[PDB]
């Protein structure tokens, strides 16, 4: 049929460089600034603790640093959970139950890895019943190393993660399509 | 049959060696995953097992 | 290298903060252990869990687990 | 006590090979039998004669084993595989590794005479 | 012990002159040698094409546009197989950056919908162009075009016209391209098939759902265009992969009734009036059935007569009846 | 019929890794199948990769709330085999750290139960005593938790100048901080509703089961390690 | 339209606005894994008789406790008669109560060893 | 009309806001009773918390399981919320001074409270999880056995006065608030508004430890939303409930010295003046009620359900049936049979 | 009624005489079916049926006219 040209630009800038230099630009900024800060202000994950890693994820919630104070409440259910931390030696008899935990997470869901062993399979990596890193199941996003990784190390990671909310593009990158 | 708590300990002597124990009421893995193959304690196994696991 | 060991064997127990723990070690000579097995208290708790809990109630069950104070880094080495 | 657990059968190395052969029909019935539970559990995509071909398959294996002792091991082991499966411990992806050949084609190139064996570096 | 399925040999040698030397057996630690980037990646088709590339090792180059939807590809490589960049088709220097070290450039941005920022002929034939232009000027070895089945220049349907086009100017750019006309892709989530009668509140037909087209498993798709990637004899062909046996649309939908054990709604409307509704659905911001779409429903599926099949790659599709259970099972309610 | 639910693994009482697979008339436990195995590493296979030295890592790794008690038993029976002898501040070193350890992994005991059961607050009081003596753990050996501390021979290293006087300090209110605790559960009815006449084992049974510890002597029968081989 | 049934009318739509907004602004991608239910991650009746009973007996006891507003709104008129009315009523009431409490109707090894010498 | 619309928006703001911050307030101060701080950090100083959650609720997937029904699963928290809304249009911040002024205001209120327990009685039919299964029977019974003892506090009260009018029963505790004579029933109600609401330490309903979550594991997004907001404006309600019953609604003290030395004739700024009064009493009447819910759930650990129907049907409710034998037994004494 | 029986195991391999059914005819003698063929035919006996037969007495059945007297 009818159209026949295209008239689409040469260097049109990509999302990372994209600056918002209109009234939809500063329209839309705003509105994905408001989705990413509640995103970062409720950050609720799922415990998923399997071990030596997970008694610094209990110190993250002591008093002495209380996670509560950031905003983040760690649920039982993974229906009401945003973060998955895989915080533990990750074995292949647990593999299985990882990613079902991973695949029942509503969207928008992020994973952060947490310890040597779900890294890169740490001090067991070259053991007969160890999966080497979670990544190899589920996708992740900010990997907090250490073994175990200290409380202060595991909220760095946090706010790593938060950064990262922070600069995503929702509707300025539907506009974009 | 003169020990309760020799059950578990039978079914882990079991499931890393391969040793039988005529008389145990419920032999089965105890530690390794499901449907493993080989008992990882004989000097025979090798250290890294002969199989790995991903997502595919 | 490492230092070596006489040969030999021994199991050493202690008294853990969990129960008594122990360690049956085999030593050829050489640097490297030839066999170290770890008796984990939790494993033997966990083992008489079903003969403790039959007849309770679900939250008695976590009551008992909670008792048993269990880590699971000692029940699967 | 600790007591034994859904479908359990203590230790026991018969004597005699006939006894054990009466327990081995006795087992391959039992997996025959158990073929539709394992394909509601599992989610298999294939059909109930395949599950019950691939049992065929496992206890042909086995076939023409002599000494009574391996026998005796093959047995126990079988047990404590159908036991696995009918209780629903196994998963799903363990499952499935009794099942190689239903998944789809690797690819277009499984080398079968020396000549693409060693194209490959595989001769 | 894993195997390199997808190679014939141990030694490559691209078009472009680079020698390729497979190393290990095959398996995830392994490296085929081949370099490809994959437009459209994180889509449908894209998803199953980049997770066999990469099972194998071979570099995976993935241009993208939403850093949230291509996460679940990182899982499919090793460390360093999967690489990600990202990529606008009104960037030429992005597209550039995207092809230039790759041995294989397969394509699959393709949109069923027209958008705001770009129509048919933008994302059909400009976009196309500008990809084929990286590719002539990057001399790229193997440049593989993926369109739509029924893509004819003078279509009633502005799909099928821009996909034809699209296919003129990427021979006439990179005489060299393979083309590839896929049928109608099943399988699971797939769009605007089985998943959608699976859970629609009712399927509006204008045509008394009488189209008939023969539907191709996804994965047989992927499979086939992995060995297109791999065998430089498909050089400058045109294949034709379509499923084994024709249907119509109602008896798909008596077949995902029966296997639903549900009963799917449908409801046939006048032509013109379901015209106006898509039109007016046009205007939300999620996708939904376009006006072109409804064009559509009055095409049957044509098959060129002289077209390369899956036979010339060695490959038997599956049947679509045989997978029904298997792939809409999670609605059947039972 | 019995009914059987998968108690675990996505669960905060199962602790994460404890597939219980219980089977219940009603509300009452008729058997119950633990499967562990979730958490199988195969320690024990790679310590006979590693030297004495190498292997010794492993250990705090296995209950690792109770790190130095692992370092010590495992440096006891390397000991035991190497014939020697751990001097004198050595040994009073070990000692000292090892109750540090036992109040360490008493307090997550404790808390983690009390919070099982539903009492929330002495999680997080118990926590910040954990946290002053993580402290002293991190001012010996430069980890919070694996400190590989306890090495066959003795320790890794002396003690750092002003340790033995914070020490102190944090033992003159410990007292206080345990009152609180007390406080709040000793005498709580609904605690002894939660805990009275449950989980009851005999004294014959605990020896044949091969319990240990508390769940021992709790049967009234008094054999400690310390106290009947003194080590 | 009175404050009352204006505010009844109000609260349903706004429970109504915030369903439709999480409709409109949510994503919705659903797969098979997701959709299964979820017990502690990984696929997988009979009853006593206080379960049946606590119910049951919610009924009678309810219309015991609902048949004293018509006293206790007419207290003052009834006197010192439907006093002694409204006792014996309770009374009755109350032997039914004491039946339950004296049958445990809501409520869900000490052999010796001897050797035959 | 406009009135009409004025004063409802200004009441539905109010209490919907005070709902947001109850929860923030819950965090902050069982935070400080574990000797930490709690949200401090999403808004200044941590007032934007409840926001925060509410904007990414409404952000997230409905997850509909496969064996569900779907329109149950979503309809069930809808319909707990709105009875917990709608019991809201009967309580008086002054002498009538409320929305509804119904002569029937304390039917209206069991009423609209019996109508709690569908939510928890309807959702494990609609996730068919078990978890959930277990927990909604057990939920609906603790949650009947409670509202029991709740119904029978209510009539032992209109004892006093013979009346079903809300501001009528706020009234007649300018004599003496009623927690006076009844300090014992006051301690039951207490006991008994805890388990009605499903707080700890009677949190069996949706205890994390003995069920992963509870009823809710498979509710995300707005659904989850309903549960909580319902749960949170039902813990204020039932404390409202308690503030006029036995605590004397909006009575504070005898202003009225204070006000014939401050004003001497009506005018709006004395009308305001003593709405502000009343209002700050029932006010602070809530406040301590709240606080002492999150008290309880900071001090003890859950009961078991048998513990719990245990105490309700056999300590609770022998003792409220033996006050509904001697408080008419003193009124017939003393003669002081209350007029209508 | 034994017609059914007869269209169960008629339809299965190793038999290439499908007429040979004759209703007092031993698997083992004349069918030259296995022992392992001998459990897959009593098992689709009982599942076409839908009557679940213990050990012994399945163990006992070797012949057509045997499973007709137990039917
Ligand atoms: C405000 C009201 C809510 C907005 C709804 C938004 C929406 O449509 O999203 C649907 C949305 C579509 O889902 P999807 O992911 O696109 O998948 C759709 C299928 O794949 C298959 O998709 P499909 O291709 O079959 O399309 C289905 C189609 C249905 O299309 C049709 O069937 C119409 C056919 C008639 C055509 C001609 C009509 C006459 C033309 C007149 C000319 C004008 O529905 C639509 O897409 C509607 C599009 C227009 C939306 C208008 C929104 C404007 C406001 C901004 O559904 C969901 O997201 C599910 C969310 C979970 C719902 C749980 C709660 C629901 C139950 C509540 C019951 C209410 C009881 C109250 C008491
Ligand atoms: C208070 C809230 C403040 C934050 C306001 C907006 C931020 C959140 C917006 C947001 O995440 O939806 C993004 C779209 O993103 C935009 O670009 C869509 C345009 C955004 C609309 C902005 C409206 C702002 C005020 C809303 C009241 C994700 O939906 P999406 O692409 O999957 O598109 C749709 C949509 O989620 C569902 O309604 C459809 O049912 C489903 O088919 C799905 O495909
Ligand atoms: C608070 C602020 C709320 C208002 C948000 C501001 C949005 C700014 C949007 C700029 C308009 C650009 C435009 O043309 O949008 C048209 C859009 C469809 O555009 P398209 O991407 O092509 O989707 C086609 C899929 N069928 O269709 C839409 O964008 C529909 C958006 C309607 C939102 C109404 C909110 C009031
Ligand atoms: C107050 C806010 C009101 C908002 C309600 C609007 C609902 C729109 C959602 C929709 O389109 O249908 C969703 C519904 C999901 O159910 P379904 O997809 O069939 O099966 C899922 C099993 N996993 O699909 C259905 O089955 C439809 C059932 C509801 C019928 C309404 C038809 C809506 C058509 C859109 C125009
Ligand atoms: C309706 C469903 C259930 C109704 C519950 C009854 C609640 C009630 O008590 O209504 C009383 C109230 C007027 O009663 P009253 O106290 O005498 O008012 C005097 C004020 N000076 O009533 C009111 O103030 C307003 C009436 C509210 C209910 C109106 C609903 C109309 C029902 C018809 C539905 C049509 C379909
Ligand atoms: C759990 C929370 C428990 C808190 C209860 C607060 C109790 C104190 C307020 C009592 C209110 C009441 O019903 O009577 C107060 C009334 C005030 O008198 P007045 O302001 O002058 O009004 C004149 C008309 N009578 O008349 C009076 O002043 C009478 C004296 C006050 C009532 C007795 C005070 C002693 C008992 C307090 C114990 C409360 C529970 C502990
Ligand atoms: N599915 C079918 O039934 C058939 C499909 N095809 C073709 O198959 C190919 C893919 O199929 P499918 O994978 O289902 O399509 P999808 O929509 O699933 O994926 C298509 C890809 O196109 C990308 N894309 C679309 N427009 C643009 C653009 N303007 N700029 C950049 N990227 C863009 C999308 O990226 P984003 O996600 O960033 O939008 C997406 O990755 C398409 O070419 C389609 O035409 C042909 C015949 C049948
Ligand atoms: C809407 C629903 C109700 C939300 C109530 C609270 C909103 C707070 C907010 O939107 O937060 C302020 C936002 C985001 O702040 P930021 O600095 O971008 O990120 C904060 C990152 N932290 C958390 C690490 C510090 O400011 C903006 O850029 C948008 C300004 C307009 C906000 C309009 C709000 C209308 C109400
Ligand atoms: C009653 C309301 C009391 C709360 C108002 C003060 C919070 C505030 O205004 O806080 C500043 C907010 C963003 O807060 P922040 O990004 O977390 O910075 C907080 C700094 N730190 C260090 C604590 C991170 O700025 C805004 O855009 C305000 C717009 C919100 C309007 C919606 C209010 C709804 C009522
Ligand atoms: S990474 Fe180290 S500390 Fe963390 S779980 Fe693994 S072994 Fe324990």
């Amino acid at each position: 049929p009818r159209v026949s040209s295209s008239s689409m630009p040469t260097d049109f800038p990509l999302p990372s460089q994209q600056k918002p230099n209109s009234a939809v630009d500063y329209t839309l900024t705003t509105l994905d600034a408001v989705a990413n800060w509640a995103r970062q202000g409720s950050f609720w994950p799922v415990t998923f603790g399997l071990a030596c890693c997970a008694v610094e994820m209990m110190h993250v919630s002591a008093p002495r640093y209380d996670q509560d104070r950031l905003g983040i409440i760690f649920r039982a259910s993974p229906r009401q959970s945003d973060i998955m931390i895989v915080a533990g030696t990750l074995t292949n008899k647990m593999a299985p139950v990882l990613r079902q935990v991973y695949d029942q997470m509503p969207e928008p869901r992020w994973v952060i890895s947490m310890g040597s062993c779900a890294n890169g399979g740490g001090y067991y990596h070259f053991s007969y019943s160890v999966v080497r890193g979670c990544d190899r199941i589920v996708p992740v996003d900010v990997y907090v190393p250490g073994c175990p990784p200290t409380s202060e190390a595991l909220m760095y990671g946090v706010f790593q993660l938060q950064r990262k909310m922070r600069n995503t593009k929702i509707t300025r990158m539907w506009y974009r399509k | 049959c003169l020990y309760e708590g020799a059950n578990w300990f039978e079914r882990e002597a079991y499931d890393m060696y391969g040793v039988f124990f005529e008389g145990h009421p419920d032999l089965r893995r105890i530690m390794t995953d499901y449907g493993f193959e080989g008992h990882p304690l004989r000097k025979d196994f090798p250290l890294t097992g002969y199989t790995e696991v991903r997502w595919d | 290298k490492g230092y070596s060991v006489p040969p030999g064997e021994t199991y050493t127990a202690i008294e853990a903060p969990k129960g008594e723990m122990g360690v049956y070690v085999v030593s050829d000579g050489s640097e490297r252990p030839y066999k170290c097995k770890i008796r984990a208290p939790g494993f033997a708790h966990l083992g008489a869990f079903d003969h403790i809990a039959r007849g309770h109630f679900l939250p008695d069950a976590v009551a008992i687990i909670g008792t048993m104070d269990l880590v699971f880094g000692e029940v699967d080495r | 006590a600790i007591i034994a657990t859904a479908f359990a059968e203590t230790v026991k190395f018969s004597g005699s090979k006939q006894e054990l052969q009466k327990r081995t029909l006795a087992l391959y019935r039992q997996f025959l039998r158990g073929a539709p539970t394992f394909a509601d559990l599992y989610e298999v995509q294939f059909s109930i004669p395949t599950i019950r071909t691939k049992i065929r398959q496992e206890f042909e294996r086995h076939r023409f084993v002599d000494d009574l002792s391996i026998q005796n091991v093959l047995y126990a082991k079988g047990h404590m595989e159908y036991q696995e499966c009918i209780n629903f411990w196994k998963q799903q992806a363990q499952f499935l590794k009794y099942f190689p050949e239903e998944d789809d084609i690797q690819g277009r190139h499984q080398p079968s005479n020396f000549v693409d064996k060693f194209l490959k570096n595989r001769a | 012990m894993n195997s390199f399925e997808n190679l014939a040999q141990d030694v490559n040698i691209t078009r472009s002159g680079k020698t390729l030397i497979a190393k290990g057996t095959g398996g995830r630690s392994s490296r085929t040698g081949y370099t490809a980037t994959v437009f459209g990646a994180n889509g449908f088709l894209g998803s199953y094409l980049t997770a066999k590339l990469a099972k194998h090792g071979t570099t995976v180059v993935v241009p993208y546009r939403e850093e949230m939807a291509k996460r679940h590809l990182k899982v499919t490589g090793d460390l360093g197989v999967v690489n990600f960049l990202e990529m606008d088709l009104r960037n030429l220097e992005s597209i550039d950056e995207a092809v230039r070290h790759s041995d294989i450039v397969v394509n699959l941005i393709g949109r069923e919908y027209e958008t705001k920022n770009f129509n048919y002929y933008d994302v059909h034939v400009e976009g196309a162009r500008r990809i084929a232009e990286a590719v002539k000027k990057h001399n790229i070895a193997r440049y593989i075009h993926v369109s739509a089945f029924n893509a004819e220049i003078d279509s009633p349907s502005e799909f099928n016209h821009t996909k034809g086009l699209g296919e003129q100017v990427t021979k006439d750019i990179v005489p060299w391209a393979t083309i590839v006309r896929p049928a109608p892709m099943f399988g699971r989530e797939d769009k605007w098939f089985l998943d959608r009668m699976a859970r629609s509140p009712c399927l509006v037909s204008a045509n008394k759902f009488q189209e008939t087209s023969n539907p191709v498993h996804v994965i047989d798709v992927a499979a086939a265009l992995e060995r297109i990637c791999f065998d430089d004899s498909t050089v400058a062909q045109t294949f034709e992969l379509y499923g084994p046996q024709k249907f119509t649309q109602k008896q798909i939908i008596d077949m995902v009734s029966e296997t639903l054990r549900k009963e799917v709604r449908h409801i046939e409307l006048p032509k013109a009036l379901y015209q106006a509704y898509t039109k007016a659905t046009q205007a939300i911001w999620w996708p939904t059935y376009s006006p072109d779409q409804v064009e559509r429903q009055f095409l049957s599926q044509k098959i060129d007569p002289s077209a390369k099949t899956f036979n010339d790659l060695d490959l038997t599709p599956m049947e679509l009846p045989d997978l029904m259970f298997k792939l809409i099972r999670p609605y059947r309610v039972n | 019929r019995a009914f059987t639910i998968n108690f675990g693994p996505q669960h905060p009482a199962a602790h994460g890794v404890l597939r219980l697979i219980l089977e219940l008339s009603g509300e009452e436990i008729i058997r119950s199948d633990p499967h562990v195995g979730l958490l199988h590493r195969g320690t024990e296979k790679l310590i006979e990769y590693k030297t004495y030295m190498q292997a010794l890592p492993y250990f705090d790794r296995l209950d690792y709330v109770s790190m130095m008690t692992n370092e010590q038993v495992f440096s006891l029976a390397v000991e035991k085999l190497l014939n020697v002898e751990v001097p004198l501040r050595g040994k009073y070193i070990r000692t000292m750290f090892g109750e540090i350890t036992r109040v360490l992994n008493h307090l997550m005991s404790v808390c983690s139960h009390a919070m099982d059961v539903g009492a929330l607050t002495p999680f997080l009081w118990g926590f910040e005593e954990r946290e002053k003596l993580m402290e002293f753990y991190e001012r010996v050996s430069g980890a919070r938790l694996h400190a590989a501390y306890v090495r066959p021979g003795g320790v890794s290293q002396d003690l750092p100048a002003g340790l033995l006087d914070d020490i102190y300090m944090w033992a003159t209110q410990f007292g206080d901080r345990l009152d609180e605790i007390e406080e709040l559960l000793t005498d709580n009815r609904i605690w002894k509703l939660r805990t009275v006449n449950i989980g009851t084992v005999t004294a014959q049974d605990a020896l044949n089961l091969g319990l240990s510890g508390p769940m021992l002597r709790g049967s009234g029968i008094p054999f400690d390690i310390r106290k009947n081989a003194p080590y | 339209m009175n404050t009352f049934i204006i505010f009844i009318i109000l609260i349903p739509i706004v429970g109504f606005a915030l369903l439709a907004v999480n409709i409109l602004l949510a994503v919705y991608k659903p797969y098979n894994e997701k959709l299964g239910a979820f017990e502690c991650g990984l696929t997988s009746l009979a009853f006593n008789a206080a379960f049946i009973l606590v119910a049951i007996l919610f009924l009678p006891f309810d219309l015991e406790i609902s048949t004293l507003l018509p006293y206790v709104m007419s207290i003052y008129l009834v006197s010192n008669y439907g006093f002694t009315i409204v006792l014996l009523f309770l009374l009755i009431l109350i032997i039914g109560f004491v039946y339950e409490i004296n049958t445990n109707a809501l409520k869900i090894n000490t052999d010796s060893l001897i050797y035959k010498l | 009309m406009i009135i009409n619309i004025v004063e409802i928006l200004i009441f539905l703001v109010c209490v919907l806001f005070s709902v947001a911050y109850l929860t923030v307030a819950e965090r902050k101060t069982l935070a400080y009773m574990q000797r930490r701080l709690g949200p401090n950090f999403v808004g200044y100083y941590g007032l934007l918390q409840a926001f925060a959650d509410a904007v990414k609720l409404l952000l997230k997937e409905i997850v509909l399981p496969k064996e569900s029904n779907y329109i149950i699963l979503v309809i069930s928290p809808l319909i707990t919320l709105i009875t917990a809304l709608i019991g809201w249009v009967v309580i008086p911040l002054g002498p009538g001074i409320t929305l509804g002024e119904l002569n029937l205001g304390i039917l209206f209120s069991l009423a609209i409270g019996s109508l709690g327990v569908f939510g928890s009685l309807l959702s494990g039919w609609s996730s068919n999880s078990k978890y959930s299964l277990l927990g909604s029977i057990r939920s609906t019974a603790q949650l009947i056995s409670y509202e029991l003892i709740l119904t029978s506090i209510f009539i032992i009260i209109i004892m006093f006065v013979s009346s079903l009018n809300i501001t009528t029963i706020i009234e007649t505790q300018r004599v003496v608030w009623y927690c006076i004579p009844l300090l014992p029933l006051l301690l039951i109600f207490f006991i008994a508004s805890v388990a009605e609401t499903a707080r700890p330490p009677f949190d069996l309903t949706e205890s994390e430890s003995e069920l992963v979550a509870g009823y809710f594991t498979e509710y995300s997004g707005s659904p989850f939303v309903f549960f909580f907001l319902a749960e949170y404006s039902n813990i204020i309600l039932i404390s409202a409930f308690n503030g006029y019953l036995l605590l004397g609604g909006y009575l504070s003290f005898n202003y009225s010295y204070l006000f014939n030395i401050l004003f001497n004739d009506y005018s709006y700024v004395s009308f305001l003046f003593e709405g502000l009064i009343n209002s700050s009493a029932y006010a602070i009447k809530l406040v301590f009620l709240m606080f002492s819910f999150i008290w309880v759930r900071a001090a003890f650990p859950r009961f078991t359900y048998d513990n719990l129907i245990n105490f309700c049907w056999i300590i609770l409710l022998p003792l409220l049936f033996g006050i509904f034998l001697i408080i008419p037994s003193t009124l017939y004494i003393f003669d002081s049979f209350p007029t209508l | 009624a034994e017609k059914r029986i007869a269209a169960v195991l008629e339809s299965f391999d190793k038999i290439s005489n499908p007429a040979a059914i004759t209703p007092t005819a031993s698997f083992a003698k004349d069918l030259n079916l296995d022992s392992l063929d001998t459990v897959e035919v009593v098992v689709a006996i009982e599942e076409e049926f839908g009557i679940e037969i213990p050990d012994k007495e399945a163990d006992e059945i070797k012949s057509v006219n045997q499973a007709v007297e137990y039917i």
